[PDB]
RNA sequence: ACGCAGUUUUAUCCGGUAAAGCGAAUGAUUAGAGGUCUUGGGGCCGAAACGAUCUCAACCUAUUCUCAAACUUUAAAUGGGUAAGAAGCCCGGCUCGCUGGCGUGGAGCCGGGGUGGAAUGCGAGUGCCUAGUGGGCCACUUUUGGUAAGCAGAACUGGC
RNA sequence: CCGUGGAGCAGAAGGGCAAAAGCUCGCUUGAUCUUGAUUUUCAGUACGAAUACAGACCGUGAAAGCGGGGCCUCACGAUC
RNA sequence: GUCUACGGCCAUACCACCCUGAACGCGCCCGAUCUCGUCUGAUCUCGGAAGCUAAGCAGGGUCGGGCCUGGUUAGUACUUGGAUGGGAGACCGCCUGGGAAUACCGGGUGCUGUAGGCU
């Protein structure tokens, strides 16, 4: 059949965002040090609203991201307390899906009283062989309409590895 | 009262034109210019270093020096009593050649090969140019068909 | 208010509300069509036209007492929801005032007379349609009544021309009815679409 | 007291009574505004020419005779 | 729903060089490399380009012309197995061993070859080939490193080492090559010539070979076609820089060729384009006239 | 014949006015037709419900009426500069401390050979001294402020 | 994911800019010396501003190269 | 008839979709020990060659969208010079010369400079 069409996850991009700066938005920094085996990166303030107190350049969030086995065991590892099931709003056009989790006790970290109580986001991204076009800097070049992931494209790959299960929106 | 400034009134003049826009063109760099040929000015706006003035805008004039990134054009600028030869230095991105002097060079070389040629057939050979002679006597031809009448049309709103 | 008579030639260049008159009064129309304007092009088969033969300008207010009064001769000629009127003219010069002296020599003569913006007029070249009205193939006599109730209002000289033109459309009558029955001509509304052959094989596949 | 402010009337007369010539071209116009370093090279090759010019040049000159 | 480009969009739209459109160039570092000052009326400005492919590194010195860069000679990586290296036509024993085989191929066909030896003990060393009084200067050319990112390390300034010990007279700096430290500002010539030998490709195939042999018999599989062990690799390249030395012209290859055959599609006339668009419309009506009558 | 021209002819560029356009960029702008992802206001099935339906506002699409001295795709006429030879071309040889793979490039000099190079008209070039003037006005046309003025203020040409 | 400039380039506007003149990063003061010529209002006088050079010392990149202030149009001052 | 490397013109060569690609080449692609850099070998860098034309890329097609060119608009709108031309004016006509653009329609859609490998 296909020659080189298998899908496989590009990358998975962990996320942990917080209200406000200081100890607790260094514990969520801490605590993806042990979920993912690397120092997370600080996102901060794209802009000033004030309404809930934030201000221009000031640390907010905490993000990273996974790939290869790593990344795979990782997405086992939120699947696991998501149980399989996913909703069809969670897939994009694109054929990104997220889901997002609770606090990550569930995950299978050892509690600690000093870290606290955070979540993530858990956005995954799929791909396929050839995807890397447009990242190269010696040529560049549009992936196509044929070989771009399509809606169902994604929910189908995930039932048919994961065996998850998808429910209406 | 009228705001002299070094760049009042380009708004048109400077500007690139449509569809135009960008990074120069690489072949206006690799044009050679000596000292003694005849060129021609016309500002460009997308680099700003050595643009000359609003005054020689499309003048055209002879190259008497010749530098890194520029060179030296002596311009005939008319001043209100009178005209001044005037030198300035301007970069090569605002100059390109003049195909007069290139026209005039064809013709001397046509004609001195022409004499060259027509010396032995001892044939006098008219090379001098002239204006456009009135046209000789001719004959038409209607091949029989008539010639078609015209009438001029009512007028309608 | 300043007549008509200081206001009427055309002596500087237009001057339109942007961002450097910062200052305009408004202007006295607001609508433009009267008829039923949810009326089809096979609805009202001719049209009359108020053509200018001068150069001048035309005030709004003018504009707005000469579309009433033909709407008002028009509802009583052919009764209401029986027609289509467009002023096709629209204001955008805007004329200026220099209120003098607010009565002594007190004040400046003429130190600084820019002048404020008094209203908003319309000029009109020579030839160019002031109204238009579109009714039955009957009506023909009541539109030119009301033009010509209108020409009265309207200063200059201007007058009355009935179109070989098939209501709105650029399309002459006489080519019309034939090319709207065969797939070249698609009625929306109060317009009409011409559909070219030089478009993708999907559009004509969705016709016939 | 206002007057005129500025006009310039009546001056294309004023210009073309005496004439508005073009400035006279010659041979040799100048040296001015040329590059340093081009005119100390130029000035090298004037004063370094008569010291290998004389003797070759008028060898040259004695060959060209005799050929024609 | 939502406004997106249109018929307003595509009439503004003004396209970039084609050159720069699949992005093969820049014209930013060109307009810098190419151009020659004015003063230097008709000199031409020599670059040389090298350019590392999959599978292939191309060499070439070329300088500015109107209607375009006009190139003088070119080396390639698939000449090194007519030299006496038949693996590995992508390391930076190769790309020395190409750049080295520009320049003598450059210097044979200028008649320079016998002056301006270069370098010939390979060290590690900078050369910075000097002219000799009495004798044609040296050929003085300029680096094009292209798209590529310059980091120290790179078959880029791989080749302007073997240009400049082959002869080529190329301002450089030591900090480039591979092997100058990052804690510290010094540079070792040591290792640069290791690596230059290809001895870090030996090292990685003696560590496969210990570990584990899976990884030995994937990688290199060429390798171990040509029965290359690691220890040979010291005196093969000694051997191909010897070789290119002593035959540094390249031969005329046969032109001899062969009948053509229309491999591509050609264009349909507008005669055609017409009559399909005729019966594109005529076999259209038929289908709804026949599901109308049936 | 040197040379010159408030001019024309031949090549050659320069420009953004007149005009025109906005179913092309920006800013204003009237009305209709279809599709509704969503948002807000009404009516319907009925414990309420993105369970379903009609309509309006909003959005999108293809059209439609009218405009821009401080908008523009396109773009006139008039008009601005240059050239139409001997101060030019072909050939050979020297100098360079300029540049440089190269006797390479570019400038300067020397030497012999070859003027009839668009029309028309006219004799040109140049130095010194220097009085008066330094309140203007009017007219065809193009235009700024003003309702307008035998008003005030500009461009070319002519006149007092 | 679409995204030809619809953002930004210190500030009033115009022009200009996309592996950029925009944002980030690393070294840095060429924002330092010197004599001329030239452009701009021009009487072709000066000041201010600006252009291209040349002669020494440095910055930067590997290098071609760029830099003697701000992407350009203003941001400033004789005698004694 | 074609590609690669470097380039001139810079949409006749850009955008969306659909088909074909034999032998080289481009690439996708496999792996972080050395050179190198990030959160991540994704991107940039030293080691390839197990599969592929799925993608880029190269050709062809769309009564395709844009772009160029040619008719129509049109000797029409404008404009140099003239009149003791008309009209109360606004403006218009005439003589002598030059001459625009949108709608509408039709035709095309890469040509080449240097080095190299194939049928
Ligand atoms: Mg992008
Ligand atoms: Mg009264
Ligand atoms: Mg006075
Ligand atoms: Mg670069
Ligand atoms: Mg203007
Ligand atoms: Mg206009
Ligand atoms: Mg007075
Ligand atoms: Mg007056
Ligand atoms: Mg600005
Ligand atoms: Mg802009
Ligand atoms: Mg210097
Ligand atoms: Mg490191
Ligand atoms: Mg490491
Ligand atoms: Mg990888
Ligand atoms: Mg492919
Ligand atoms: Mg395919
Ligand atoms: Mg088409
Ligand atoms: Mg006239």
């Amino acid at each position: 059949e296909n020659p080189m069409r298998e899908l496989r996850i590009r990358k998975l991009c962990l996320n942990i965002c917080v209200g406000e700066s200081g100890d607790r938005l260094t514990r969520a920094a801490k605590v993806l040090e042990q979920l993912t085996g690397q120092t997370p990166v600080f996102s901060k303030a794209r802009y000033t609203v004030r309404s809930f107190g934030i201000r221009r350049n000031e640390k907010i969030a905490v993000h990273c991201t996974v790939r290869g086995a790593k990344a795979e065991e990782i997405l086992e590892k939120g699947l696991k307390v998501r149980e399989y099931e996913l909703r069809k709003n969670n897939f994009s056009d694109t054929g990104n899906f997220g889901f997002g989790i609770q606090e990550h006790i569930d995950l299978g970290i050892k509690y600690d009283p000093s870290i606290g109580i955070y979540g993530l986001d858990f956005y995954v991204v799929l791909g396929r062989p050839g995807f890397s076009i447009a990242d190269k800097k010696r040529r560049t070049g549009c992936i196509g309409a044929k070989h771009r992931i399509s809606k169902e494209e994604a929910m189908r790959w995930f039932q048919q590895k994961y065996d998850g299960i998808i429910l209406p929106g | 009262t009228n705001t002299k400034g070094k760049r009042r009134g380009t708004r048109y003049m400077f500007s690139r034109p449509f569809r135009k826009h960008g990074v120069v063109p690489l072949a206006t760099y690799m044009r050679i210019y000596k000292k003694g040929d005849i060129v021609d000015i016309k500002g460009m706006g997308t680099v700003q270093k050595g643009m000359p003035h609003k005054c020689y805008h499309g003048k055209t004039g002879r190259v008497y020096n010749v530098t890194q990134h520029a060179v030296g054009i002596i311009v005939n600028k008319q001043v209100k009593g009178k005209i001044l030869a005037k030198r300035i230095n301007v970069r090569i991105e605002h100059i390109k050649h003049s195909k007069s002097r290139d026209s005039f060079l064809k013709r001397v070389k046509e004609n001195d090969q022409k004499k060259k040629e027509a010396k032995e057939k001892g044939t006098w050979v008219q090379l001098k140019r002239h204006a456009a002679p009135p046209r000789e006597a001719h004959f038409v031809r209607t091949n029989g068909k008539e010639p078609e009448l015209l009438e001029p049309i009512p007028y309608e709103f | 208010r300043r007549p008509a008579r200081c206001y009427r030639y055309c002596k500087n260049k237009p001057y339109p509300k942007s961002r450097f008159c910062r200052g305009v009064p408004d202007a006295k129309i607001r609508i433009f069509d009267l008829g039923r304007k949810k009326a089809k092009v096979d609805e009202f088969p001719l049209c009359g036209h108020m053509v200018s033969d001068e150069y001048e300008q035309l005030s709004s207010e003018a504009l707005e007492a000469a579309r009433i009064c033909a709407n008002k001769y028009m509802v009583k000629s052919c009764g209401k929801d029986g027609f289509h009127i467009r002023v096709r003219l629209h204001p955008f010069h805007v004329i200026r005032i220099n209120k003098m002296l607010s009565a002594d020599r007190l004040q400046t003569g003429m130190r600084g007379a820019f002048g404020k913006p008094q209203g908003t007029v319309a000029r009109v070249h020579i030839g160019q349609v002031i109204m238009s009205i579109r009714t039955k193939l009957q009506n023909k006599e009541h539109v030119i009544e009301a033009l010509r109730r209108a020409k009265f209002k309207f200063p200059g000289r201007q007058k009355i021309h009935i179109s070989k033109k098939w209501g709105f459309t650029k399309f002459n009558a006489d080519e019309f009815e034939d090319m709207v029955a065969e797939k070249r001509l698609i009625p929306d509304g109060c317009g009409v679409k011409y559909i070219p052959n030089r478009g993708p094989l999907d559009k004509w596949r969705a016709l016939h | 007291a206002k007057s005129k402010n500025h006009t310039t009337h009546n001056q294309s007369r004023k210009w073309h009574r005496n004439g508005i010539k073009k400035p006279r071209s010659q041979r040799y116009e100048s040296l001015k505004g040329v590059d340093p370093k081009f005119l100390r090279n130029m000035r090298f090759a004037k004063k370094h020419n008569k010291k290998g010019l004389k003797k070759m040049q008028a060898n040259n000159a004695k060959a060209v005779s005799a050929r024609a | 729903v939502k406004v997106v480009k249109n018929k307003a969009y595509f009439k503004r739209y003004q396209v970039r060089f084609r050159r720069r459109r699949e992005g093969k160039t820049d014209y930013y570092a060109r307009k810098r490399l190419v151009i020659q000052d004015k003063n230097k009326y008709n000199t031409p400005k020599y670059r040389m380009i090298v350019r590392v492919t999959n599978r292939d590194i191309i060499c070439q010195i070329a300088y500015a012309r109107i209607e375009g860069d006009m190139i003088v000679c070119a080396a390639y990586a698939h000449e090194l197995p007519k030299y006496g290296v038949k693996v590995g036509l992508t390391n930076y024993a190769a790309a020395y061993c190409t750049g080295l085989l520009l320049a003598r191929r450059l210097l044979n066909r200028f008649g320079m070859d016998k002056i301006y030896e270069g370098q010939v003990e390979v060290n590690g060393g900078e050369y910075n080939v000097e002219s000799i009084d009495g004798q044609p200067g040296a050929f003085t050319c300029y680096l094009d490193a292209g798209l590529a990112r310059t980091t120290t390390g790179n078959k880029v300034f791989g080749a302007l080492k073997g240009a400049v010990d082959g002869g080529l007279s190329i301002p450089h700096s030591t900090k480039r090559f591979p092997g100058y430290d990052s804690e510290s500002k010094e540079f070792n010539a040591e290792v640069h010539r290791k690596h230059i030998m290809g001895q870090n490709v030996a090292d990685y195939m003696r560590y496969l070979m210990e570990e584990d042999e899976d990884a030995y018999k994937k990688q290199f599989s060429q390798y171990i076609k040509n029965n290359v062990t690691p220890d040979m690799m010291e005196e093969m390249y000694k051997k191909a820089h010897a070789a290119i030395r002593e035959n540094p012209v390249y031969e005329k290859k046969p032109k001899r060729e062969v009948k053509k055959k229309r491999w591509n599609r050609p264009k349909m006339s507008l005669a055609q384009k017409k009559d399909r668009v005729a019966q594109k419309k005529a076999s259209f009506l038929r289908a709804q006239e026949r599901a109308a009558e049936s």
